[PDB]
């Protein structure tokens, strides 16, 4: 007997399998336990769902979709939706009052889809990576949204399951998937619960509070364009830069060099939660000389301080919110991989009077995790 | 929503019907007015 929490992420999702009394996260064709919530199409109309699409956005920079999340369940006059369409480099077009993604494949071949229709391949994708782990179909299904989803959103993302041949057994909230992971449904009497989830691609702060092991969101806050991404793009300019001075070259007319300097950089961000210093590379078709500088860990840090400060704006909110002071929260959880960074890490302990975050689970698999305990509850 | 959740717990045990994997509040609300007479 097997079911499965889907963690239905912004820029990353992530799968746990719930099979004799535990979860088991799941690596996907590449060994990675998350995969980008990432798709493109072949000419021949083949789906390439998560690695492989993200890794080549940089030389299929208007065909390669992706923040499917950011529409889906939306209006297409929600101010919302009219912010990130300004980012969004594939084509948004209304339908009928609706957000719908067109992209061109190739050879006189466009191809339009709900939203929904984006998010069903990723499910699929997710529900495939624990099946060809497990050599058997999987079926059964818990999938998060984000506390704040509405039920229009919280129904289209039921239909997205649906369409990926999911039974979806219950839509879940994150922050209570991710609590639920780090224990905290043991917790015994009345306590107030922080959760700060540093995505990708977004930043959300959730306060809920637990009463005799039941949760209830109580208010939620956050920064919908602050996320992982934007630390990993201020190191790319600033190594864009030293390349340019180098060489006197601009490496951004080398498409798959951008693409191989964001994995470098990537990797040194997670290098340096670890370690003090980390290796970077540029690699080009285009010059001779294979580029190679270090980035320190206080180097990174000063690159993107005002950004990890800004995090502590919506905490601040939050609780003005909820009419509590930072002494009243019992429980701080973390989720998502940037909040491994340890400058992160910092502020959030300084901002809540050196109290200590809960500990035990990866926060990039955490909420996958919480949602895949809820299946195994479900089922 | 004003009652703890103990006292939620209890009005669903006390008709005999459990909340399987209720992890909010709205969950034990919502499985209580499905139960619930409100008409009487
Ligand atoms: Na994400």
């Amino acid at each position: 007997g097997t079911v499965v929490g889907i963690d239905l992420g912004t820029t990353y999702s992530c799968v746990g399998v719930f099979k004799n009394g535990r979860v088991e996260i799941i690596a996907n064709d590449q060994g990675n336990r998350i995969t980008p919530s990432y798709v493109a199409f072949t000419p021949e109309g083949e789906r390439l769902i998560g690695d492989a699409a993200k890794n080549q956005l940089t030389s299929n920079p208007e065909n390669t979709v992706f923040d499917a999340k950011r529409l889906i369940g939306r209006t297409w006059n929600d101010p919302s939706v009219q912010q990130d369409i300004k980012f969004l480099p594939f084509k948004v077009v209304e339908k009928k009052t609706k957000p719908y993604i067109q992209v061109d494949i190739g050879g006189g071949q466009t191809k339009t889809f709900a939203p929904e229709e984006i998010s069903a391949m990723v499910l699929t994708k997710m529900k495939e990576t624990a099946e060809a782990y497990l050599g058997k179909k999987v079926t059964h299904a818990v999938v998060t949204v984000p506390a704040y989803f509405n039920d229009a959103q919280r129904q289209a993302t039921k239909d997205a399951g649906t369409i990926a041949g999911l039974n979806v057994m219950r839509i879940i909230n994150e922050p209570t998937a991710a609590a639920i992971a780090y224990g905290l449904d043991k917790r015994e009497g009345e306590k107030n619960i922080l959760v700060f989830d540093l995505g990708g691609g977004t930043f959300d702060v959730s306060l809920l509070t637990i009463d005799n092991g039941v949760f209830e969101v109580v208010a939620t806050n956050g920064d919908t364009h602050l996320g992982g991404e934007d630390f990993d793009q201020r190191v790319m300019e600033h190594f864009i830069k030293l390349y340019k001075k180098k060489t006197g070259k601009d490496v951004r007319k080398d498409n798959r060099a951008v693409q191989k300097l964001r994995r470098e950089v990537e990797k040194a961000k997670r290098a340096l939660s670890s370690q003090h210093q980390a290796r970077i590379e540029i690699e080009s078709f285009f010059e001779g000389e294979d580029f190679s500088e270090t980035l320190t860990r206080a180097k990174f840090e000063e690159l993107n301080m005002d950004l990890f400060r800004s995090t502590m704006k919506p905490v601040q909110k939050v609780l003005e919110d909820s009419d509590l002071k930072k002494s009243d929260i019992d429980e701080i959880v973390l989720v998502g991989g940037s909040t491994r960074i340890p400058k992160i890490q910092q502020l959030v302990k300084e901002f809540f009077n050196g109290k200590e975050p809960s500990r035990g689970i990866n926060p990039d698999e955490a909420v996958a995790y919480g949602a895949a305990v809820q299946a195994g509850v479900l089922s | 929503k004003k009652l703890r959740v103990k006292e939620l717990k209890k009005i669903l045990d006390d008709w005999g019907e459990m909340c399987k994997g209720c992890a909010e509040k709205s969950d034990y609300i919502r499985k209580i007015n499905e139960l619930m007479p409100k008409y009487a």
